[PDB]
């Protein structure tokens, strides 16, 4: 137990920073497909996506 | 000839026909905010081509 | 120090409880722009009716 | 001369042929509302391009 | 002639216009790093097109 419970801190130590760089990237999704909105180029529909995103 | 081009002319009538029912369709959901106005300028434009034709 | 573990992770829960709302809350209001949208689509009857379902 | 325009319009008599099948084609599944009536007028136009070659 | 010409530049005019907005519309989301340079070298030579037709 006590080795399970120690390996299970690192796993999620892991997975953590790797959604954490997962946000910004779809951040700036976002971000980008927002600009293209703010232009015109696409449906607002788009947006809502990348929001949901 | 003038045979020739009263054929020749008849195509663009049903062209313009084609981009014309476009455009309108287009609009007519545009007023929903339809697509951008990319494709509103995709179809003004084309319109304009077939009404030079 | 189970119950100590357990209640913290209630309260843990809860939070997750509170961002999964606000999550889907937004998926839906996407998923009924996107929704209107098509059925603008049809409207002048782009689509089929089952897309819009 | 007039062999070359004899056989000229052997090709588009060809492709008179194709556009009229596809519109046929199209109209028999349109009864049941085909794939919009954006089809419709996009096989509609086409035949009556073939039809002024 | 001089009226075929007349319309036929009429035809260019607008092309012109598709290009340039088409242009404008992607530099503004450019500023942010819009799609890569690659569409602004996509967009500005068109455009360069146009002004030479």
């Amino acid at each position: 137990n006590t080795a399970t419970a120690y390996f299970n801190v690192l796993n999620a130590i892991d997975v953590l920073s790797y959604t954490q760089a997962q946000k910004e990237a779809i951040y700036r999704q976002l971000d980008q497909t927002t600009q293209r909105f703010n232009v015109g180029l696409v449906a607002i529909t788009d947006v809502q996506n990348a929001r949901a995103q | 000839t003038l045979m020739e081009l009263r054929a020749q002319r008849q195509q663009a009538e049903a062209e313009l026909k084609l981009a014309r029912v476009t455009y309108s369709r287009q609009q007519r959901l545009a007023q929903t905010q339809a697509v951008s106005q990319q494709d509103l300028d995709n179809a003004a434009t084309e319109m304009a081509v077939k009404q030079a034709q | 120090r189970s119950v100590v573990q357990t209640v913290r992770s209630s309260f843990n829960n809860i939070n997750a409880s509170i961002s999964s709302i606000n999550a889907y809350k937004q998926a839906v209001v996407s998923a009924q722009s996107s929704l209107d949208a098509m059925e603008a689509g049809y409207s002048v009857g782009t689509r089929t009716i089952v897309d819009v379902l």
